[PDB]
RNA sequence: GGAGCAAACCGGAUUAGAUACCCGGGUAGUCCACGCCCUAAACGAUGCGCGCUAGGUCUCUGGGUCUCCUGGGGGCCGAAGCUA
RNA sequence: UAAACUCCUGAACCCGGGACGAAACCCCCGAGGAGGGGACUGACGGUACCGGGGUAAUAGCGCCGGCCAACUCCGUGCCAGCAGCCGCGGUAAUACGGAGGGCGCGAGCGUUACCCGGAUUCACUGGGCGUAAAGGGCGUGUAGGCGGCCUGGGGCGUCCCAUGUGA
C-alpha cells in the first residue's frame, strides 16, 4: 500500500540516477508533480510528463547526469548527489520560518510545503514563511 | 479566558453528573513525532439532559464538587458511540493485566 | 609576575631573536649570538620533530614571553579575543598591543618592556593627567601617553629619548618626541604588525 | 528503534556506581588503624606491600595502601584516607594521607614533596 | 617541489619459520598550500625507503582543492566504509581544529579554518583516505552550475 | 502396547585406570489414547508488509500457436550498491 | 648574563594635607502648598586619595617512558618503591630514589571528591542486530502507531502577522 508515496519517489530517482536511467516512472499526483515542478525549476530533472502505463497514471522524471569522466572509471558526475526525505510519515517535522536549514552552505536546495505553497529555502524563506519540511537535496 | 474543551461523555451513572474524555495531541519534546494523550473531565449537569455518546463543549467554572470544575456547555453530535466503544475496549484489557 | 630568573635563556629554546634585552639584544648576545642552542646539558645535540603538540605549544610560549606576560592574563586576552566580532588571531595581538606597558616600548620611552614595566608601574608614565601605574591599562585609540611632570627630566628617561630621535616607529602611532608623548592612532592592524609567531598555531593550542 | 518505540521506551538514562564509598561525598574520611602489614602484589609483580586495616568514622572498615619508603603507622594510629585504587593489590580502594594526623611524611625525601607530606627542606 | 611531512610510520611484521621478520609503512601527506595536496601510502623493508616510498605515490597522487579565503565551499560527511569524518566550514580566525592526521591532509593543502571531527573507527590510515575522497567531493557554485545548468 | 533399537544396569575386552570408545545382554523409553511440559545450534544464527534498482544459468509448477513471452516457488553465478 | 660589579628606578617605611558617600526632615517669604533661600548631621576614618622624603626589597609547586612540554649521572637489583591506563624495577632503569639539567606555572602549585566533556559509550540531533552484544520458536489478533488517487466544507495540528506576557 506504500506508507510514504513521496520517499518512495525519490528513491526512485535516487536508485535510477545511480545506474542512469534516461528516463523512470512514479504514480501520479498533485503533490509529486509539485515536488518534481520544483526538482525542474532548480535543475535537478530535464523534467517530467504524465505519461501513462496501463490506464495508470504516472510521471516520467527524465534524469539529468554529469559529462562523462576521464581515467579510471568513466563513472559522470551526478546531478543529483545527495536526495533523502525529511519530515517522515513516522515524524512529522515541521519547520518555522527562523529555522529552515541552508542546505550545503546554499549549493542545497530544501524543498517544503507552506501555506502559500510548496515553496523552497529561499522561496519560502525570502517569502517569509514557515511549513512542513519536504526533503532536502543537493 | 475560561478554558474550553470538547470531549465525549463517556459516563452518566452520576447524579447530575457526566464524564468527559478529551484527547489533546502535541509534539514530543525531544521526538517531535505528534504523540496524543488524553485525561477524564468531570462535567456539571444540572439538567441531566446530555447522555452517552456526546460529544460536548466543556468549560472551566466554579467548583461543584471534588472533582467537578468544569459545565457543559453544548452538544456537537449525538450518535457517536464507536468512541466510547474505544474507551471502554481499553478500560477491559485491563481486567487482564494483573495476577 | 614576569619570571624575574635569566631571560637571555628564552631566546635559546624558542630558537628565535627575541628582544627581552635592550642594548644588548642588539649587540653581539641577545644571549643568542654566541650561543644559538637550547639551553641545559643537552639541546646541542640533534633535537627531535615537535610532536603536532610541541610546535602549536612552543609557538604560543613564544608570542606570550615575548610580552613577558601572566598566563592567566593571556589566556583570558585570548578568549576575550573570541568573545569580539572579527578575526580572532588579529585581535587577539592588537588587543596585546594596547597594554600600556607595550606602548611605553612601541613608543621606545624604555629599553625592554620588562623596564617598560617598571616606568609605568612606578607612576612614571601617565595619560591624558593622571598618572597610570597600570601595566594591564588597556590604551584606547587616541590619549596622551605623555610622561609625568617629576619624571620629565629623568636620567634613564633622556637617554632613552637622546636615542628616540628620528627613527620611525609604528604607522598605528605617533611620537612627539620634544613634548616627550605619543598618541594612539588607532588599532594595529595585523599587516603593521610584524612578530616572530603565526597567530593562527597559538589559536590551535588554545582548543588543546 | 523507530521513534514510536523511543516515544514509548525510551533511551535508558546510563549510570555508574562510585568505585570508593568513602562518604556521601566527602574527599576524604578520618580512620583508625586496627591492623598494619605487608602484603605480596599480585600476577606480574611481587615486592610486600604496607596497607592497613582502618576503622571507619563512617562505622565501615577498610584497607587502605600506605605510599613512600617507610611509615610510622602503629596499631592505633589515627590516619587519614585519601582513596585511590591500586592496581597492584586486591581489595585496597583507598590511600593514606602521609603527612596529617599519625601520618608522618617520609624522612630524606626531596623530590615532589607535597605528595608526600615533607616539609621543605633547608641547606643554610 | 611540492612541501612534504609524513603522517604515520609503522612497523608491521609477517610470521615464518626461524622467525618473524618485519616492514615499515608510511603514509605520507604532500601539497603546495594553495590548492595541491596529495597522500599515498608506501612499505619497503626498511624506514627510509618506506617513507620515500610514499613521497613517490604522495606527488604521484593528488587533488585540486577549491578553497575559499583558505576554508571550503561547504561542509561534508564521508564515510570510509569503516571511517567517518566531517569537514564544515568556518569564518577566518578560526583554525585547523582537527585530528592528528586530517589536520595535515588539510594544513598541506592551503587550508585555515575548518570545523573538522572523525566518527566511526579513527584509524590513521582508514582516516587518511576518507580524508582525500572528503576533499575530492566538494563542489564550488561554479562546479555546482556547471552540471545544473548542462545547456 | 512392546518386534527392533536402546540411557540406566550387567557382563567381555582395551587401558595405568576405562564408571568410555568396541563386543554380549538389558530396562524405562521409543508406539497408541487422552491429558501436561513449552525447551533447542526452534538456524537462513537474517521480524513481517510494501515500492524501487543488469543480466546469465536449471529447476518445480501454472497460463499462452508456443526454436518463446508471462506469473508463482526452489537453487548456483554475478550489475551497480552495501560490507570489518 | 645567571651571579659578582656599576649605574638608574623606588614596594615597604616616615611627614604633611584629607573627602565623595549628606541633603533632606527640620528654620523665615508665601500659605505648614508649589517656588527660593537659611543651618545641623559620617560609623567606615586622619583609611581612600593627594604632595614630600625613601630602603633592591617573598618563590614556590608539579612534572620530565608513551599519551604529554621537557635527558643524563649515580644508588638500588622483581628488594626498596612507582601507577591514571599500557606497564616499570630480577646489574648496566630517561618508568624506583638522589643529582645536574630541562619543561610547565607561578602566590600559588599538586592530590582527593563530585558534575558535564571527551562518550556517535542510550545515538532526537547521531548508533546498531548473517557470524562481533543484539530478530520474539511460529502464528492469530486487542490496544496503539502508520496509511493509496481526485473534488470540496471546516481549519485541529502546522504556518504568518500583530497584541498581552515572559519582573
Ligand atoms: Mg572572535
Ligand atoms: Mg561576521
Ligand atoms: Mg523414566
Ligand atoms: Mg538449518
Ligand atoms: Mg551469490
Ligand atoms: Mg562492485
Ligand atoms: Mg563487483
Ligand atoms: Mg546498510
Ligand atoms: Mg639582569
Ligand atoms: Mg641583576
Ligand atoms: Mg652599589
Ligand atoms: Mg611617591
Ligand atoms: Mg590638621
Ligand atoms: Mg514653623
Ligand atoms: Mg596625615
Ligand atoms: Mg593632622
Ligand atoms: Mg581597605
Ligand atoms: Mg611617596
Ligand atoms: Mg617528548
Ligand atoms: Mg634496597
Ligand atoms: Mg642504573
Ligand atoms: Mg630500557
Ligand atoms: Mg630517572
Ligand atoms: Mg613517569
Ligand atoms: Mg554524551
Ligand atoms: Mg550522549
Ligand atoms: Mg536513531
Ligand atoms: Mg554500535
Ligand atoms: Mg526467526
Ligand atoms: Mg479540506
Ligand atoms: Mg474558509
Ligand atoms: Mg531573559
Ligand atoms: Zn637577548
Amino acid at each position: 500500500m506504500l506508507t510514504d508515496p513521496i520517499a518512495d519517489m525519490l528513491t526512485r530517482i535516487r536508485n535510477a540516477t545511480r545506474v542512469y536511467k534516461e528516463s523512470t516512472d512514479v504514480p501520479a499526483s498533485r503533490f509529486k508533480e509539485e515536488i518534481l515542478r520544483i526538482l525542474a525549476r532548480e535543475g535537478f530533472i530535464k523534467g517530467y510528463e504524465r505519461v501513462d502505463v496501463d490506464g495508470k497514471p504516472y510521471l516520467r522524471v527524465y534524469l539529468k547526469y554529469g559529462p562523462r569522466r576521464q581515467g579510471p572509471d568513466p563513472r559522470p558526475e551526478q546531478v543529483i548527489h545527495h536526495i533523502r526525505r525529511i519530515s517522515k510519515p513516522g515524524r512529522r517535522v515541521y519547520v518555522g520560518v527562523k529555522e529552515i536549514p541552508r542546505v550545503r552552505r546554499g549549493l542545497g536546495i530544501a524543498i517544503l510545503s507552506t501555506s502559500k505553497g510548496v515553496l523552497t529555502d529561499r522561496e519560502a524563506r525570502k517569502l517569509g514563511v514557515g511549513g512542513e519540511l519536504i526533503c532536502e537535496v543537493w | 479566558p475560561k478554558k474550553v474543551l470538547t470531549g465525549v461523555v463517556v459516563s452518566d451513572k452520576m447524579q447530575k453528573t457526566v464524564t468527559v474524555l478529551v484527547e489533546r495531541q502535541f509534539p514530543h519534546p525531544l521526538y517531535g513525532k505528534v504523540i496524543k494523550r488524553s485525561k477524564k473531565y468531570l462535567a456539571h449537569d444540572p439538567e441531566e439532559k446530555y447522555k452517552l455518546g456526546d460529544v460536548v463543549e466543556i468549560i472551566e467554572s466554579r467548583p461543584i464538587s471534588k472533582r467537578k470544575r468544569f459545565r457543559v456547555l453544548r452538544l456537537v453530535e449525538s450518535g457517536r458511540m464507536d468512541l466510547v466503544e474505544k474507551y471502554l475496549i481499553r478500560r477491559q484489557n485491563y481486567q487482564s493485566l494483573s495476577k | 609576575g614576569r619570571y624575574i630568573g635569566p631571560v637571555c635563556r628564552l631566546c635559546r629554546r624558542e630558537g628565535v631573536k627575541l628582544y627581552l634585552k635592550g642594548e644588548r639584544c642588539y649587540s653581539p648576545k641577545c644571549a643568542m649570538e654566541r650561543r644559538p642552542y637550547p639551553p641545559g646539558q643537552h639541546g646541542q645535540k640533534r633535537a627531535r620533530r615537535p610532536s603536532d603538540y610541541a610546535v602549536r605549544l612552543r609557538e604560543k610560549q613564544k608570542l606570550r614571553r615575548i610580552y613577558g606576560i601572566s598566563e592567566r592574563q593571556f589566556r583570558n586576552l585570548f578568549e576575550e579575543a573570541s568573545k569580539k566580532k572579527g578575526v580572532t588571531g588579529s585581535v587577539f595581538l592588537g588587543l596585546l598591543e594596547s597594554r600600556l606597558d607595550n606602548v611605553v616600548y612601541r613608543l621606545g620611552f624604555a629599553v625592554s618592556r620588562r623596564q617598560a614595566r617598571q616606568l609605568v608601574r612606578h607612576g612614571h608614565i601617565t595619560v591624558n593627567g593622571r598618572r597610570v601605574d597600570l601595566p594591564s591599562y588597556r590604551v584606547r585609540p587616541g590619549d596622551e601617553i605623555a610622561v609625568a611632570e617629576k619624571s620629565r627630566n629623568l636620567e634613564l628617561i633622556r637617554q632613552n629619548l637622546e636615542a628616540m630621535k628620528g627613527r620611525k616607529v609604528g604607522p598605528w602611532l605617533s611620537l612627539d618626541v620634544e613634548g616627550m608623548k605619543g598618541k594612539f592612532l588607532r588599532l594595529p592592524d595585523r599587516e603593521d604588525l610584524a612578530l616572530p609567531v603565526n597567530e593562527q598555531l597559538v589559536i590551535e593550542f588554545y582548543s588543546r | 528503534p523507530t521513534i514510536n518505540q523511543l516515544v514509548r521506551k525510551g533511551r535508558e538514562k546510563v549510570r555508574k556506581k562510585s568505585k570508593v564509598p568513602a562518604l556521601k561525598g566527602a574527599p576524604f574520611r578520618r580512620g583508625v588503624c586496627t591492623v598494619v602489614r605487608t602484603v605480596t602484589p599480585k600476577k606480574p609483580n611481587s615486592a610486600l606491600r604496607k596497607v592497613a586495616k582502618v576503622r571507619l568514622t563512617s562505622g565501615y572498615e577498610v584497607t587502605a595502601y600506605i605510599p613512600g619508603e617507610g611509615h610510622n603507622l602503629q596499631e592505633h594510629s589515627v590516619v587519614l584516607i585519601r582513596g585511590g585504587r591500586v592496581k597492584d593489590l586486591p581489595g585496597v580502594r583507598y590511600h593514606i594521607v602521609r603527612g596529617v594526623y599519625d601520618a608522618a611524611g617520609v624522612k630524606d625525601r626531596k623530590k615532589s614533596r607535597s605528595k608526600y607530606g615533607t616539609k621543605k627542606p633547608k641547606e643554610a | 617541489d611540492f612541501e612534504e611531512k609524513m603522517i604515520l610510520i609503522r612497523r608491521t611484521a609477517r610470521m615464518q619459520a626461524g622467525g618473524r621478520r618485519f616492514r615499515f609503512g608510511a603514509l605520507v601527506v604532500v601539497g603546495d598550500r594553495q590548492g595541491r595536496v596529495g597522500l599515498g601510502f608506501g612499505k619497503a623493508p626498511e624506514v627510509p625507503l618506506a617513507v620515500q616510498k610514499a613521497g613517490y605515490y604522495a606527488r604521484r597522487n593528488m587533488v585540486e582543492v577549491p578553497l575559499q579565503n583558505g576554508t571550503i565551499p561547504h561542509e561534508i560527511e564521508v564515510e570510509f566504509g569503516a571511517s567517518k569524518i566531517v569537514l564544515k566550514p568556518a569564518a577566518p580566525g578560526t583554525g585547523v581544529i582537527a585530528g592528528a592526521v586530517p589536520r595535515a591532509i588539510l594544513e598541506l593543502a592551503g587550508v585555515t579554518d575548518i570545523l573538522t571531527k572523525e566518527l566511526g573507527s579513527r584509524n590513521p590510515i582508514n582516516i587518511a583516505y576518507a580524508t582525500m575522497e572528503a576533499l575530492r567531493q566538494l563542489r564550488t557554485k561554479a562546479d555546482v552550475e556547471r552540471l545544473r545548468k548542462g545547456e
